[PDB]
């Protein structure tokens, strides 16, 4: 995530949006409003930089 | 013209020094009041 | 042991101390800290004082910290090292202070000077108030007040209630016990007492005076009415005059007009008023109407 | 063994120590560390001190660490190497400190100097408070305070409660036990005692004085009312005057006005007030109204 | 065998040691290592020290490794080669340390110097805490502290609790056992003892002094209230004064005001307070109100 | 800071009324009445902070602080 500031000629890095990968994706528990909770059938959430 | 001495609009001192507070009375009260007006 | 219960000694008085503090150790019942910025601001101040600098731009959402106000009483002749009780009251949107601990709190006087330091564990009843607590010996005295006790040969006893008769009685008792010109009366509330010069001698004089017994003369008739709590209290001097009383849904146990007899003592007054069969809320209106008419020979005070 | 229970020795006082620490070993009941940045900041500080440099840009979401505030009491004549008890209280959004361990915590004084070091295992009751705990002998004293004890020939006994009669009684007891001019009274709270020059001699004098027996003279009548906990306490000096009382839903066991007899001792007062059939919350309002009217011959203090 | 239980010897004290380590051998109950970067960083550090260089850009998701903090006590007169017990506490988001092993951990002092090395197998109870454990003889002492014991002719016994009477009693016992000027008192907490010059002679003197028997004189009356655990403890010196007590849902076994008799010993106090029929949480408020009023002739300490 | 939203729940602004007795002397204590001023619900277990009691001439004649007793 980079943001441009007026006057500055270079974007400033704010943060990395990390993606969580599961080894069994179907086993996540749907809370409702577009959210999934980890489950014993879908354990070990792996937080990785997107693309790797 | 600009060197002619002049009296400013606001004459006198432009600041005032605080006067030190009155000596507290030896009565057993924390509340001490200055001379009321 | 009545003079000590009827008067106070001049210069022997209590002061009030106030301060601000933080209470920690709550079980998720502290400040929300989103509607109370001062809680987080003062926590950051404390951390900075202790050596931890939290960056200014950061979201701090606490649950175990509550900003509280601490109140205490500065006793007469207080000395540094002595301990006093404090009251701790929550200030904003906190839910409970049941198992909290009060951190170092300086208790300021009216002159904004530190006279005590407060720190301890709160005791909360737990129908019971949850946002208020008390800490026994929670504050240590740090400053001492100068006083004029022991200087001069005059000390004033100040009556709790103004009365010329009671002032004269106290003066006469002191004169009967400790010589001719030992005490004089200045007004309905103050009795001037002559004491020997020094500190120990005046303490001895006050020790002899304080436990003296004085027979209390009869006070003014007074009926105290508390409409907020719904109570009526009549002292022993209340009398009644004969007159008729009528009020809604009240009748002779018959007609709506009921006679009230002339009453001299309190038992007669109580009997006459109980013959009316009036609820205390009805008795309040009855008493006010009788005071307006003139049957009630007493001072009606609404508190 | 009463003088030691009625007074305190001048210079023999307790101080308050405060500090910040981290508690580890929790079972997933620690800080969330997303709403409490100082927990992760101080953990990184500790790791850097120990030789581990975590990169500044990194997400640390802990569950077994809680940021806590530690409070302790510095005892009189404390010496380095001695151990004291500490209280550990959570500061933000932590759930429990049941099996935690307090890491090295420096306990600062009011002057921001380290007087003790705290480290140990917390004991938490487990209706019980979960975010507060106590560690017995959890802190070791590291600094010592200078004192003037043993210098001069005067020491002041400071009464817990101000009373001219009690001050005179203590002075007379000391004079009756240890010579003519051994003790003098300065005010209602302080008694000055002459002691021989030295340290051991003053310790001997204080040891003889402390366990002395003094008969306590009767204090001021006082009724303590706690509305937050719903309690009333009346001491043995409370008396009553005859008067009528009325309150909602209270009646003669009959009329709403009930007579209260003149009472001299505490048993009579208790009997008269129990004849009213009043709940303690009702008794609070009754007592306040009677104090306003004048029946209650006592000092009504709301705590 | 009472002096050794009432005092501590000057210079014979314990220190606190802290360190960081890794615990391996867990059954999938270790750190997630995605929210705790320091675990993987220090594992990479250990591997690099052992000769394995894992490339910097690589995803390491472990399950059997937990980053832990190790705490230990440095004993008096510790010598290299001696073993001490250590406490191991998890630091972030670990689930259990049931069958783990602590790798080589240097235990630093306050001066950031290594005084011991810790390595061993953790014992975890397994309602029981899972993230904390203890290793008996888990750390070997590596550094020794210089001391002044055996130098000079003076050694100070420091009382656990300050008391002029107890200090004088200990001094008199030592003087009664080992000559006229063998011990002197400096304050309410410290007793100075003269010993012969040397090491063996002072050890002999301390061995004779430590097991001496001293009759403990009566302490100050004290009522300890723990609101977080809900407990009340009263020592044998607590007395009561006669007064009336009222509290919610408590009545004479009748009226809400119950008399409490004057009590001299602890059995009488217990009987009087049990006559009230009060729950300990109610007893806390009752005791605080009675201390405010003055019936409770004891020091009320909330812990 | 001046720009900040403060939403409290345990604080009520109150007006305190008292009677100055005849021949009143400094150090003596008097009873006070505490009344809420706006949209407060109850003052059952509240505590009154340091309050200066002014006269008609706008001079401080007493200082008020204590615990409120409310019937309930």
């Amino acid at each position: 995530v980079s943001v441009t500031q007026q006057g500055q000629a270079a974007p400033v890095q704010v943060g990395q949006l990390n993606l969580t990968t599961f080894m069994n994706d179907t086993g996540l528990e749907s809370i409702g409003e577009n959210l999934y909770i980890e489950t014993q059938s879908s354990g070990a959430p792996n937080e990785s930089t997107p693309g790797l | 013209c600009a060197w002619i001495p002049a009296k400013p609009l606001v004459q006198g001192a432009t600041t005032a020094q605080p006067i030190p507070g009155p000596v507290p009375v030896a009565n057993g009260s924390i509340f001490q009041s200055a001379q009321p007006i | 042991e009545r003079i000590r219960d009827l008067t106070s000694v001049q210069g022997v008085r209590e002061n009030s101390l106030i301060g601000y503090g933080l209470v920690v150790g709550l079980d998720g019942t502290g400040d929300q800290t989103t509607q109370t910025p001062f809680t987080t601001q003062t926590l950051n101040n404390m951390l900075s004082q202790l050596g931890i600098t939290v960056p200014t731009g950061t979201n701090m959402q606490l649950k175990n910290v509550a900003a509280v106000m601490v109140t205490a009483s500065y006793p007469p002749f207080a000395r540094q090292g002595q301990t006093i009780d404090v009251v701790v009251s929550s200030m904003g949107n906190a839910k409970s202070l049941r198992g909290g601990t009060l951190l170092m709190t300086p208790l300021k006087g009216v002159d904004s000077q530190v006279y005590a330091l407060a720190q301890g564990n709160i005791l909360v009843g737990g129908v019971n108030q949850l946002n208020g607590g008390r800490i026994t010996n929670g504050a240590i005295i740090e400053r001492e007040l100068p006083t004029q006790f022991g200087a001069g040969n005059t000390i004033n006893l100040q009556l709790n209630d103004e009365d010329f008769t009671m002032a004269q009685q106290i003066t006469d008792a002191i004169n009967r016990a400790r010589g001719y010109g030992s005490a004089t009366a200045l007004d309905a509330r103050t009795v001037q007492v002559r004491v020997p010069s020094g500190n120990s001698s005046q303490v001895r004089f006050l020790a002899d005076i304080q436990n003296m017994e004085v027979n209390v003369t009869p006070q003014d008739a007074k009926v105290v009415i508390n409409s907020r709590t719904g109570s009526v209290v009549m002292n022993r001097e209340v009398t009644l005059d004969s007159c008729a009383v009528a009020q809604g849904n009240l009748s002779v146990t018959g007609g709506s007009l009921q006679s009230v007899r002339s009453s001299a003592n309190l038992n007669s007054v109580v009997r006459a008023l109980n013959a009316l069969g009036a609820t205390p809320m009805d008795l309040m209106s009855i008493l006010q109407s009788m005071q307006s008419a003139g049957c009630l020979r007493a001072k009606l005070e609404i508190i």
